[PDB]
């Protein structure tokens, strides 16, 4: 709006939980990954109900108790589900910052010919200048 | 529990300052807390003390020279020309200026250094400073919707007598500047209770426990929108017990913030008189040196009620609910009783979430093991008592 | 007209934009590398890797023209709104000891690449002949090709949180408040 | 338990395996 780098940024009763536990996309129930409990609770005793926030990338369900979160954030950068690659993994040191994705005339390229001691420092598009190389799962298992 | 010598410092100039129209955070609560204390007959086990205004070159112990010189030069008639320093320190945009601003910062810093000096000379076991409590600001900032950080001014003033210093923040809008100033040093441990949701400080996390020598020595707990008294007891007692069983502090700075009471302009917590009393009561139970300071409170009735209750119990007397007649007789509630009723608002916090916080906190903490300085120059200020018992 | 900015350096520019605006980070004022040392490395390296039929003449001419361009057009298009007060205080410090205002030897190669990328924005809106434009585009493409190999030495992936060799200083709360204020 | 494993990097594996 004013020149920002836009990458991922945009007290009532139990009624929060039905508005979050039902997405009305397929008429099903979303179950968290750490625990296989939706924990919608009962209307008479709503204290056992747990708020669930979904991911903004892969729509992975997550309880507010499994991941150390205490509130829903809807202004600013969208919440990231912690089941993805780290953005600034630190190992003098190294600050990995990815190589992004290229949509300009398919410049990113796909050349799978080695997949051995590839040493491609990550950045793989897994299948069953800048070069996002192609990798397979057999090579990942082998190495 | 044990008998303690409680000292209380009040300045009459703190009450007669108004921040502005529509302003939640305000200093008028201090004068009514003082009036309730004076009319409740607590003077039998108390001494009154006058907060001297803060000297300029000792006020610069925390803040920068230009920031203090600007605060002594700021006034509503020249704020329009003060634009650079107005927007640089967030002064006049979110926190408007008023007559007697520098006077307020001077008397607040003086009261805080008075409490620190009374802790240093050891004549009084506990110092109570309701006049100060400005606990959100930083070295060159007025963020967190205040103007000074006089607690960190008073903490280092008591470092000479007390090597290990323990600070607790119990109200919402936690101490960003307090934990920021004592980040890298293990000498001062900053504990703060707040909600993950966006507040005036905005900061606070579960992984920002320290760097350098202060690593694993600044615990912050992210809470949710309103805690019941039992859940707050279960989240407060084990953490503080483990802290006092591991850190071994020699001083306690307790932030008596009324912002976490049942209903105010920006607060979102649901603790009654019992819930707010246990925070001070638990850290009183070890008997180590104590400094009670209070800056929170957006509603006058609730913060005055809890401050009168704290002043009552701190001297180990039974503080009754009835309010004696004063200048604010038709102020606190319809029934005029000293009890903040907890609202019927849901407990968002989870026992499983609390247990997870306990487990990661224990696993985090298991690895670890100036011409006037230290002076108490003031006046008692008890020769004349302004007790208005006549209608 | 538009020069072939390599995709790696486009990622570098986007990372710098993220650091400036979203991460709120600015470049080191006393930078270990400025435009002077990168052009010294240019003249020390690229001269002996090719023959000398006279290309060094307009090569050094373009280097001098770029150096002159980086002075006046620095304060015109460059300095994202965060860096305006750092420019002010830099010129105030330069004028404190009566030194002339020479800002080219202060900023590093990030601003140099940013000025390189902003060329087609204002090249098109003037009477500027294509005959020199083709040669300038080709030699600038050679410049980006040289920078590609040197991109790890010159824009190494580091952050200003645990070391002082990250070619970046992080913004402070007062500086953040006053930089975007006016 | 590795038993077997068989741009300009498209042919260096064969010579390394044979020699």
């Amino acid at each position: 709006s004013r020149g920002q780098y836009s990458d991922e940024n945009d007290t009532k009763l139990d009624s929060y939980n039905p508005d979050t536990h039902i997405d009305s996309n397929s008429g099903k129930f979303l179950i968290c990954y750490k625990c296989n409990q939706t924990r919608l609770g009962s209307w008479s005793h709503p204290e056992n109900s747990r708020l669930i926030m979904t991911c903004d990338y892969c729509q992975t369900p997550w309880h507010l108790d499994c991941v150390p979160r205490a509130s829903f954030k809807n202004l600013g950068s969208k919440w990231k589900c912690p089941l993805h690659s780290p953005t600034k993994v630190y190992k003098n040191y190294k600050v990995w910052k990815k190589q992004r994705l290229i949509n300009k005339k398919n410049q990113l390229y796909y050349e799978p010919l080695q997949k051995i001691g590839y040493q491609n420092n990550g950045n793989i598009q897994i299948i069953p200048d800048f070069k996002i190389t192609q990798i397979d799962e057999n090579s990942i298992k082998y190495d | 529990s044990d008998k303690r010598r409680v000292a209380y410092f009040y300045d009459a100039d703190v009450g007669n300052y108004a921040y502005g129209a529509g302003h939640p955070m305000k200093p008028h609560r201090i004068r009514m807390a003082h009036s309730l204390i004076m009319n409740y007959g607590l003077y039998k086990k108390m001494e009154i003390y006058r907060a001297k205004p803060a000297t300029k070159q000792e006020m610069c112990q925390f803040h920068t020279d230009e920031y203090i010189d600007f605060l002594s030069r700021v006034t509503p008639d020249n704020l329009e020309m003060f634009k650079r320093e107005s927007v640089k320190f967030n002064v006049g945009d979110d926190c408007p200026v008023f007559d007697g601003l520098y006077e307020y910062c001077s008397i607040s810093g003086g009261g805080s250094m008075e409490g620190a000096a009374r802790l240093n000379r050891g004549k009084c076991d506990v110092a109570v400073n309701y006049a100060g409590g400005l606990h959100h600001a930083k070295k060159s900032e007025a963020s967190g919707f205040c103007y000074l950080n006089d607690i960190v001014l008073g903490i280092i003033e008591l470092l000479r007598y007390h090597p290990r210093v323990l600070y607790i923040d119990i109200d919402v809008h936690h101490g960003d500047g307090v934990e920021e100033a004592f980040y890298t040093t293990d000498r001062v441990m900053t504990c703060s209770f707040h909600k993950y949701g966006e507040f005036f400080p905005g900061t606070g996390e579960l992984r920002d426990i320290g760097v350098g020598a202060g690593k694993n020595y600044a615990v912050n707990v992210p809470l949710r929108d309103g805690i019941d008294d039992a859940t707050y007891r279960s989240v407060f007692e084990p953490v503080i017990k483990k802290i006092m069983e591991w850190y071994q502090p020699s001083a306690v700075v307790l932030q008596c913030g009324g912002d976490s009471l049942s209903g105010d302009r920006l607060g979102c917590f649901n603790l009654s008189m019992e819930g707010h009393a246990n925070c001070v009561n638990y850290v009183k139970s070890f008997g180590i040196p104590m400094m009670v300071v209070g800056g929170g409170g957006y509603t006058m009735r609730n913060v005055a009620r809890t401050w009168c209750f704290e002043t009552g119990l701190l001297n180990n007397v039974v503080l009754d609910k009835d309010l004696p007649y004063n200048e604010y007789y038709e102020y606190y509630g319809p029934d005029y009783k000293l009890s903040v009723r907890p609202s019927n608002m849901f407990n968002v916090n989870t026992p499983e979430y609390l247990d997870k916080v306990m487990t990661n906190i224990f696993a985090n903490l298991e690895n670890t093991k100036e011409e006037d300085s230290a002076e108490a120059k003031d006046t008692k200020g008890g020769s004349q008592y302004a007790r208005d018992l006549h209608v | 007209i538009s020069l072939q900015i390599p995709i790696k350096l486009k990622s570098v520019l986007v990372d710098d934009w993220e650091y400036v605006t979203k991460d709120k980070k600015i470049c080191r004022l006393p930078a270990d590398v400025t435009v002077e040392m990168v052009l010294n490395k240019y003249e020390h390296e690229v001269s002996q890797e090719l023959e000398s039929p006279g290309s060094q003449s307009q090569l050094s001419e373009y280097c001098a023209g770029l150096k002159l361009y980086f002075d006046k057009c620095l304060g015109n298009m460059l300095l994202y709104r965060l860096e305006r007060l750092q420019y002010d205080e830099l010129l105030k410090k330069s004028s404190k000891d009566q030194k002339p205002l020479v800002p080219i030897r202060i900023y590093g190669a990030i601003h140099l690449l940013r000025l390189i990328s902003v060329l087609p924005e204002l090249i098109s809106s003037t009477t500027m002949d294509l005959q020199s434009c083709q040669l300038l585009i080709k030699q600038t493409e050679d410049f980006l090709v040289w920078l590609l190999m040197h991109v790890d030495e010159y824009f190494n992936d580091k952050d200003p949180n645990r070391s002082d060799d990250a070619l970046y200083v992080n913004t402070s709360s007062q500086y953040e408040g006053v930089a975007l204020g006016m």
